């Protein structure tokens, strides 16, 4: 091929590299499940339950 | 009017989603690893917001026959207003990392390539009808849901 | 003298007790555990290249440990043996020979 | 200490097994086969005579065998290639037209 | 007698390298999984042990107590001949690799030469693993990738051939002591990427990555721990031939070449989690067009630069 | 209380023989390799939990190979299709000793929503299931409490060592169901969040 887009594709490789070489000094996006507890939303829909009124009854 | 920006911002989140997905599934096809599981980290993000306004991830069933199934919480700007800070910075950072990548572009540019008259004959939409030109997008040439007043 | 035999030695049980560790774990993976077209030919033409080019390599493996005694009349030979090696892979690149697309 | 009549007896003895393999086998691959255990076998028997001697010309014709062995393993399997592409088999009596 | 102690100490020398490199193999591998982590903003498996270093024995165990499945209608031999292949020509090439002054395995006369050999003898492993598994698609995968490894592999020896005649001799040792000044990777550094491609590529990594779809158990096991083997043995290779080997001012030499080492395969790490992969005609093109003219190039300009000092 | 297949049995487990089952159970459960095996939602949520933001390679289970010899788990993430169903069986008989069965999904669990012609209901019609988890999709959170209720049971059971010396017969542990085991904490929840706040 042409040298000057060899010489390109070269430095946009050390570039994708000097990229990922300063992504190894962030900070971990990780979720440390399960010692870390998962924060849920008061509305999520999960477990299904039957409640009581504050009487002491089942609602349904 | 409140239901139809309601509507739009949802249907707006979810297509970051998917083309989030679509853009690190294709630099993943292409080679690339990394930007899979940023990606992934900012539909998180995207799935944290969806999370408060809905109660689910993936399918919310949350649009409703007149409406919407519940009302926004109290706080969910707090969280747009948190995502929009975080996308634009990653968005470039992906571009830069892997979609200005020229092996990336000798694998992708001139690969599979069509005019207009084969998507109109085929009946391909989306941008694989608007690569070719043909600027038909359905939210500006038969506007639904109050997409006019954006 | 004792350094070079002693060498030879330690390269044997190298080789020894190489292949014995992979052997032995061969034999460790099979002893545990339960039980329950046509081609084309651009292959047979790059490995054909290979072959001969590897041939002009062992020449240039031949003449690069020796430069320094052989001087400039070794430069010159070996100058005309990589342009004729150039000549050729010129010749194949140019007629699509190791072009692999059609 | 390795006599020399050692070293040309086995090049001998592995020249002339290449010689059955060229003869005894119908398949054209064997037969490339037997060729390159021969010149592969007098290529041992130059370097054999060459270190016998203290002379770096075995060795050198060694390079040249080498080179010869390579080369012709490239054209016969090429013609092997045309000949499987030609005729669908590798029978060498089946390439036998011309005659008398 | 004292010759019996120093051969028994030699040999006691060369299996402590043979060991710590197997070892430094695998826990490379683990080191694979924890640097991807890092790379890629996450943790790895840091689980298994104390910080993770327990994962190793646990996926080794795992592996042996795999129930090895050979293929029914497979070449039993031949398939299960590739893997000692993978491994053995690979630790055999670094088995050539002088790690310290005196503690080196053998001071072979050919040296650079003998890594020709194995990485030569390395494509039957990959050649016998297509064939074997009796898959017409693992057979055009193995076929591809042996094309792809020879076609780069056809420029490896010419790379090394800058550094082979700027130190006028074939052994090791007069390679890392021709480095006393200035190391190789200044006059040879066309001969230093051309060798760094070529390595990459036969030993078959990222971006030259099928044939590996039919084994399993250990098989699979000796396959990746014999590509992680040749990782180290490619690492330590261009580490004795372009970065001084392990001459170094302040630090003890072992600790020099532990760390030169350790970077070069952090650069292996950094190069598969950074590039994509390039396709199979590009990859021909660059490695016949561009590669092997570059060597000879580079072995033509050296000569002349030898012969020109030498007036 | 233990399960044979080669029956309700008791515990057989000598003690230098117990302490090497323990050590290969725990190897076992320690290295997991999936299946990649895409058919639905549910497997862009096991891809979601790969990834960084959740990072399930940390209980070592990041491999996800390609091939079935090589994988040692099947995640049926998705639904069962009639056309699909043979091809799903092919993939379990082409697996190696010792498998383990995962259905993510409600799809997978019973065929969910779709009580429908060209729908299986469930995978556990024609192949058998070690864990099951519910959702539509689980979340990948529940995909990772499957997988260390998959541990805890690879970590319970007692394969046999090796194919020449022991009894080949699979030892499956009966283990607790979690919803009679953690019904002594659900039922004690009193007050959750009112779900106008975020
Ligand atoms: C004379 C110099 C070599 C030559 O003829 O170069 C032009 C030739 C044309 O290139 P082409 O065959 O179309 O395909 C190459 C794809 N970039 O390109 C080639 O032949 C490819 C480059 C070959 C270089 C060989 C060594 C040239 C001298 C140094
Ligand atoms: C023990 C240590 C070793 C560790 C590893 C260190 C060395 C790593 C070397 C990796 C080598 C990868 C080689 C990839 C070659 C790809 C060639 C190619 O053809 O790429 C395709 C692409 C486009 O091709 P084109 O034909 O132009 O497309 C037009 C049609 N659409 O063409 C292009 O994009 C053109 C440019 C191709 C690449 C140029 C060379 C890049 C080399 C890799 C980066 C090295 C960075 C420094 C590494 C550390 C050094 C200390
Ligand atoms: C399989 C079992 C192998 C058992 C061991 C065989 C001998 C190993 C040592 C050896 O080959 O020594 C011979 C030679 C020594 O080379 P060197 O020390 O430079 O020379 C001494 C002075 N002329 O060294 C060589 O000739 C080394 C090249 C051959 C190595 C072959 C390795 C296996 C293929
Ligand atoms: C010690 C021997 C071994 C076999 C080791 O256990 C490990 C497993 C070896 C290695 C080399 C580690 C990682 C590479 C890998 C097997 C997968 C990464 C990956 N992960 C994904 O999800 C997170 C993906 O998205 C779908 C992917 O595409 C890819 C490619
Ligand atoms: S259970 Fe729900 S989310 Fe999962 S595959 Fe079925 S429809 Fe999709």
């Amino acid at each position: 091929m042409t040298l000057k887009e060899l010489l390109v594709g070269f430095g946009t490789q050390v570039r994708s590299i000097w990229m990922i070489g300063l992504h190894a000094f962030a900070k971990r996006e990780t979720r440390m499940y399960p010692e870390e507890p998962v924060y849920l939303p008061p509305r999520y829909r999960g477990r299904i339950v039957l409640t009581r009124d504050p009487d002491g009854e089942e609602r349904c | 009017d409140r239901v139809n920006v309601i509507r739009v911002m949802l249907s707006e989140l979810f297509r970051i989603n998917s083309h989030l997905l679509y853009i690190s599934t294709f630099i993943q096809d292409v080679g690339a690893m990394t930007p899979v599981f940023f990606a992934f980290t900012d539909r998180q993000k995207i799935y944290d917001l969806v999370e408060a306004i809905t109660g689910f991830r993936m399918h919310p069933a949350w649009f409703r026959i007149g409406g919407v199934a519940h009302d926004l919480p109290r706080g969910w700007d707090r969280l747009l207003r948190e995502f929009l800070d975080w996308m634009p910075k990653r968005l470039a950072s992906y571009e830069k990392a892997a979609l200005q990548n020229t092996i990336l572009k000798g694998r992708s540019q001139g690969v599979a390539a069509y005019g207009a008259k084969e998507a109109l004959e085929w009946g391909t939409t989306g941008a694989g009808l608007r690569a070719t030109g043909i600027d038909f997008d359905v939210r500006k040439a038969r506007p639904y849901s109050g997409y006019e007043n954006f | 003298s004792t350094e070079v035999i002693a060498h030879h030695w330690a390269f044997a049980i190298f080789l020894i007790v190489a292949i014995g560790l992979c052997c032995l774990m061969l034999v460790g993976g099979w002893f545990l555990g339960g039980r329950a077209l046509r081609l084309s030919a651009k292959f047979y033409l790059v490995a054909m290249f290979f072959v001969i080019f590897d041939v002009e390599a062992l020449y240039l493996f031949a003449w690069s440990t020796s430069i320094r005694e052989s001087g400039w009349v070794g430069f010159v030979e070996a100058a005309i043996f990589i342009f004729v090696l150039l000549a050729g892979l010129v010749y194949l690149v140019r007629i699509g020979a190791l072009d692999w697309t059609p | 200490m390795i006599p020399l009549q050692h070293g040309l007896i086995l090049a001998a003895i592995l020249f002339v097994l290449g010689l059955t393999g060229l003869v005894i086998r119908r398949n054209l691959l064997f037969m490339l086969i037997g060729l390159e255990i021969m010149i592969n076998a007098s290529a041992l028997a130059f370097v054999v005579a060459g270190s016998y001697w203290g002379q770096t010309d075995g060795q050198v014709m060694y390079i040249l065998a080498i080179s010869l062995a390579a080369a012709e393993a490239s054209i016969g399997l090429a013609l092997l290639l045309q000949l499987h592409r030609r005729r669908q088999n590798l029978n060498i009596d089946s390439v036998s037209e011309m005659r008398g | 007698s004292p010759e019996l102690i120093e051969i028994l100490l030699t040999i006691l020398k060369a299996v402590v390298i043979l060991l710590v490199v197997v070892t430094c193999g695998a826990f490379m591998s683990f080191g694979e999984r924890r640097l991807l982590g890092l790379f890629q903003n996450r943790y790895g498996p840091n689980r298994v042990g104390w910080g993770g270093s327990l994962q190793l024995v646990a996926d080794m165990i795992k592996m042996f107590f795999k129930e090895d499945w050979i293929p029914k209608f497979s070449d039993r031999v031949i398939f299960t001949l590739a893997p000692m292949i993978a491994f053995t020509s690979l630790l055999l090439a670094f088995a050539i690799v002088p790690v310290s002054p005196g503690w080196v395995v053998a001071d072979l006369n050919i040296g650079i030469l003998f890594f020709l050999m194995m990485a030569g003898l390395a494509v039957y492993a990959v050649l016998f693993a297509g064939w074997s598994s009796n898959n017409k698609y693992s057979l055009l995968g193995a076929m591809r990738a042996s094309a792809q490894t020879l076609s780069y592999e056809v420029f490896l020896g010419l790379s090394l051939m800058g550094v082979v005649a700027q130190a006028g001799s074939f052994n090791m040792t007069d390679i890392v002591n021709s480095q006393a000044h200035v190391w190789n990777v200044i006059p040879q550094f066309f001969g230093f990427i051309t060798f760094a491609i070529a390595g990459v590529a036969v030993c078959h990594r990222h971006p030259f990555d099928g044939y590996h779809i039919e084994y399993s158990g250990m098989k699979f096991g000796l396959f990746f721990v014999g590509e992680y083997i040749g990782i180290v043995t490619i690492s330590a290779l261009m580490v004795t031939l372009f970065f001084g080997g392990w001459q170094g001012p302040l630090l003890p030499p072992f600790i020099w070449f532990a760390l030169k080492t350790a970077f070069f395969m952090m650069m292996f790490i950094l190069i598969r989690a950074s590039l994509p992969r390039p396709r199979y005609d590009q990859v021909m093109s660059f490695g016949w067009k561009i590669c092997l003219p570059l060597t000879l190039i580079n072995l033509l300009v050296t000569a002349a630069v030898i012969l020109w000092q030498a007036q | 209380d233990y399960t044979l297949t080669r029956e309700i049995v008791t515990d057989p487990l000598n003690v230098f023989m117990g302490k090497l089952n323990d050590m290969v159970n725990w190897g076992r459960k320690n290295s997991i390799w999936p299946y990649n095996f895409g058919l639905s939602c549910c497997y862009v949520e096991m891809v979601t939990s790969f990834t960084a933001v959740h990072d399930v390679a940390r209980f070592g289970a990041e491999v996800l190979r390609a091939s079935p010899r090589q994988a040692d788990l099947m995640v049926v993430a998705g639904t069962c299709f009639t056309k699909m169903a043979p091809v799903i069986q092919r993939l379990y008989d082409q697996m190696l000793e010792p498998k383990w069965v995962i259905s993510m999904g409600a799809c997978a669990n019973s065929g969910g929503m779709y009580d429908i012609y060209s729908v299986v209901q469930g995978v556990d019609k024609f192949i058998p299931v070690d864990v099951y988890i519910p959702g539509c999709p689980p979340r990948p959170e529940a995909y990772m409490q499957a997988l260390m209720l998959l541990q805890e049971s690879i970590g319970k059971e007692r394969r046999p060592l090796s194919w020449v010396v022991g009894d080949q017969g699979v030892y499956r542990a009966n283990m607790q169901s979690e919803r009679e085991r953690k019904r002594g904490e659900r039922i004690a929840v009193t007050n959750l969040r009112t779900p106008d706040e975020i």
